């Protein structure tokens, strides 16, 4: 699913903002009245009517002594006085549950739904920024700290706070009236109170807040240092790593920090109108702002980050010294490479991901597939011989994407090959004619140790999915490492850091494709798995899972002879799990109990 | 007696949380500030409707008045006393509701404070304990930097706890004002600090440096030569 | 207090005539109204007046004098 970058975030922030400018809460309230006393007022304010109602009518039908009817008003205006005083209190409930919370229920609930459609757009970031922060340990780096920390807890406090209460309030304004609950109530205050404090003009407000953080950003702050250069700092002067890019990473905190501010002034927008002050269209400060964060990262930090991006970990293994293994990862004809991941839970286990590219290296998410390599540690890694290891840092010319990838150790003597194909960032084509290829004279040699060699591990791509013009292999620590150089840069300055439309992928987590028909539940229809009782179901556990029961399963219909495959599902409870053959079980996993959803990941193969 | 450990104590809490959640107080849809709102509300009403009832009354039973118009008078009279009947009627509701509660929750705030007691015991050893290494203290920026960060969260929670605590140890409006502070949705809220004291103790904070570990580096600075070993003092402090 | 002034007088008079009978039904109603209306503005008014001249009269001397001491 396409990340639409910063130009994306900001504008889908500005439409909700539009929607909410749109509302009109025409017509007096504090919001202090209780909504409760509705049928309370109404009764009072009834009965005491019809009284004075009565009272009024005898009055004015005369025959009454002169001092008598003077006392009679003056029992009149009494009542009225308190009639009156009722009848306002009565008022403004009538007109909150009629006029108001139907125009703010129903604006409040498009505000929840385009705002869950944003934040899934950058959730892929909260999990790849924490990455970042357990791998971290000058005064202008204390003093950015010193100047954004206030702010940032501040914003992100009454963000969350915010999106939290307007999930949680009852949208259905009918749901107010009559048989109104404690919670329901108390739903509503909380949040025209949180509306009071972030709007309310003093020292400490939201908006200060905003402000600064922006100062702060930019490097508007007596010094001139931004946040984005001290951001970098940190990023670059990384002992132990993370994947992706300089530029990826740096960029990742660029987004987050935007995002934060655009929500904080959808905010800011959706409180005023809560409270019913004077519209202001935030959106181009907003806009003005976040436009800024984008050229100071652009103009002032960009230009001094690495598009290299690295294995992140490392592996002891022990491979062959009696195999000559070739590896090849090619990409189909219109296709391009976009990234590895070494890993080694069901063996050594090299996946190579390729797709078609979109123009400016962007990637055609459904274009996209993977290809997993068995035993790479026969490849990488010797067991009692030393091996050899051809080093050379491939690097093709400006245009140019790497389509194909070959390893070849003979004798533990391991090379590599890379081929990659002319490329036009104006259509996205790959031009299958123009070809240039390039190999590995100047090598290093690894002694073999009992215990093993440090192979590569992890994810070997860019933050975002990108095609790569430069790869090579470097060793130390006894330690391999697999190297990329990412065209994240040139695709940045066509597409986002230029406000123009921008489709971004983000690194995956683990698999993206099964032989599995419907392998990922969402839905009720569960496609081509079939189900047989009322036993078995679709949960709705967030994220949906097929559930079974008794007796209740669901099947579905099925690979080439005499192959290893990898199973790996996410499961909870007690389940049985069969690859059976009406005769044969290829695969069994019983015995496994568990209270939440873990991850199992396994191999199978006449 | 044995200290029963952080899941010792959290479970201690979570106890006496449930206790309170299992009070049941005068069940009304409204909360303290409605009922006591209504129920001056009523009362003047109420006040009120009664002078006038007095004064309608004295002028039907200053007689000299037509037959006929007595009568409309008296449906006058008898209309506005229904009315005072089932004003009276709320404001009855209200009076027998809040004569439920406070003995509900004055009950619930005594017994709170009891549990309570017994649990600061469990880590009463360790003010001293803990005492006893400041004594032995003498600098980061780093050190610096969390101090900075941190004391405005735990200094208000410290106090709001404290004060809890002196406030149900002598048991009402001091209470209550308290209450609704500590509840209060404002950006500057009690859970608002609550959880940025969380955010500093475990390093969700931009940079990532926990409280912990910069604690930690302190009482490691090998200056420090009290009873114990690093992992005690530390998870002392924790 | 000119407003009051004013609005006191004017409902006063219009009250006198109302309660020496005489009149049209129909019309001794609307002019009900019309007190009512005129009744509820004059209250609304007194209310503010009430709390001006008691911040005046009683509050102001009683902390004048307690500011003025504590100052001292």
């Amino acid at each position: 699913d396409y990340f639409n970058g910063i130009y994306g975030f900001a504008t889908g922030i500005k439409d909700i903002m539009g929607m909410i400018f749109k509302t009109d809460t025409g017509g007096n309230l504090t919001l202090d009245e209780i909504l409760k006393n509705q049928n309370l007022l109404n009764d009072i304010s009834g009965k005491l009517d019809g009284i004075n109602g009565d009272l009024g009518d005898l009055i004015a039908q005369g025959n009454l002594n002169s001092e008598l009817a003077k006392e009679l008003l003056k029992i009149s205006n009494e009542q009225n006085q308190m009639l009156n005083h009722v009848n306002a209190q009565l008022n403004a409930i009538n007109s909150t549950l009629n006029i108001y919370l139907p125009k703010i229920t129903s604006m409040l609930n498009e505000v929840m739904k385009q705002n869950h459609v944003l934040s899934l757009q950058i959730e892929f970031l909260s999990k790849q920024l924490q990455e970042i922060s357990d791998k971290l340990d000058n005064v202008l780096i204390n003093s950015t700290l010193t100047e954004i920390t206030p702010a940032y807890q501040r914003i992100k406090y009454v963000n969350e706070k915010f999106d939290e209460l307007t999930s949680t309030v009852e949208k259905n304004p009918k749901s107010y009236q009559d048989n109104v609950t404690k919670e329901v109530i108390e739903n509503l205050n909380e949040l025209t109170e949180l509306a009071k404090s972030v709007t309310k003009n003093d020292m400490d407000s939201f908006e200060f807040y905003l402000q600064t953080f922006h100062d702060v950003m930019t490097g508007n702050n007596l010094f001139g240092r931004s946040a984005l250069k001290t951001a970098s700092e940190l990023i670059t002067k990384e002992n132990v790593t993370t994947r992706g890019s300089e530029i990826g990473k740096v960029y990742n905190f660029l987004i987050v920090l935007t995002s934060l501010q655009a929500k904080a002034f959808l905010t800011l927008t959706a409180c005023r109108k809560l409270l019913g002050l004077t519209d202001i269209d935030y959106t181009q400060i907003m806009n003005h702002h976040i436009d800024g964060q984008k050229r100071e990262f652009r103009i002032n930090i960009l230009p001094t980050l690495s598009n290299n991006f690295s294995n992140p970990s490392y592996s002891k293994n022990r491979g062959s010294d009696i195999d000559d293994p070739i590896v090849v990862l090619e990409a189909a004809p219109g296709y391009a490479l976009i990234g590895f991941e070494i890993l080694n839970d069901p063996l050594p286990i090299l996946k190579g991901y390729q797709a078609r590219l979109k123009p400016n290296y962007q990637v055609d998410r459904e274009s996209m597939s993977e290809t997993i390599y068995g035993d790479i540690h026969k490849l990488f890694c010797p067991k009692q011989l030393e091996q050899k290891y051809y080093i050379k840092d491939i690097e093709f010319p400006e245009g140019y994407v790497i389509t194909k990838i070959v390893f070849e150790k003979r004798l533990n003597q391991l090379g590599y090959e890379v081929t990659a194909n002319f490329y036009d960032p104006s259509t996205g084509s790959i031009d299958l004619n123009k070809v240039k290829v390039e190999s590995s004279d100047e090598y290093s040699i690894i002694k073999a140790e009992t215990d093993g060699i440090y192979m590569p591990l992890g994810v070997v791509s860019e933050t975002f999915l990108t095609p790569i013009y430069g790869f090579g292999l470097t060793v130390d620590n006894a330690a391999i490492t697999l190297t990329g150089k990412s065209y994240l840069r040139e695709s940045l300055l066509e597409t986002d850091l230029l406000n123009n439309e921008t489709y971004l992928i983000a690194s995956p987590d683990g698999y993206i494709s099964s032989i599995v028909e419907n392998w990922n539940i969402t839905s009720d229809n569960t496609g081509s798995w079939r189900a047989n009782n009322n036993n078995a179901f679709v949960d709705k556990a967030g994220s949906s899972s097929l559930y079974t029961h008794k007796d209740g399963e669901f099947s579905q219909f099925i690979l080439k002879p005499k192959t290893n495959y990898v199973i790996q599902y996410v499961i909870k409870g007690r389940p049985a799990i069969y690859l059976k053959n009406n005769k044969d079980t290829l695969f069994e996993d019983t015995k496994n109990n568990f209270s939440d959803f873990q991850t199992v990941t396994k191999k199978f193969n006449v | 007696d044995y200290f029963n450990g952080i899941y010792g104590f959290a479970t201690g809490i979570k106890d006496i949380m449930g206790m309170i959640f299992k009070t049941d107080t005068g069940g009304s849809n409204l909360t303290l500030d409605e009922i006591l709102k209504n129920q001056n509300l009523l009362n003047d009403i109420s006040g009120k409707l009664d002078g006038i009832n007095g004064d309608l009354g004295d002028l039907i039973a200053q007689g000299n008045l037509n037959s006929e118009l007595a009568k409309e008078l008296l449906k006058i009279s008898n209309e506005q006393n229904q009315m005072l009947n089932h004003v009276n009627a709320q404001l009855n509701a209200i009076n027998s509701t809040l004569n439920i509660y406070l003995p509900k929750i004055t009950s619930m705030l005594n017994e709170v404070m009891k549990q309570n007691h017994v649990l600061s015991l469990q880590i009463e050893f360790l003010s001293k304990q803990l005492q006893e290494i400041s004594d032995k203290l003498d600098l980061n920026v780093l050190i610096n930097s969390t101090l900075t960060e941190i004391t405005p969260a735990y200094q208000r929670i410290k106090y709001v706890n404290e004060k809890f605590d002196e406030l149900t140890s002598t048991v009402l409006n001091e209470l209550t004002e308290l209450a609704k502070s500590v509840t209060k949705n404002d950006m500057d809220s009690f859970e608002f600090y609550l959880q940025t004291f969380h955010d500093v103790m475990t390093g969700n904070n931009l940079f990532g440096r926990s409280a912990l570990k910069t604690a930690s580096e302190l009482i490691t600075k090998e200056n420090v030569t009290t009873r114990g070993s690093e992992i005690g003092k530390v998870y002392n402090f924790l």
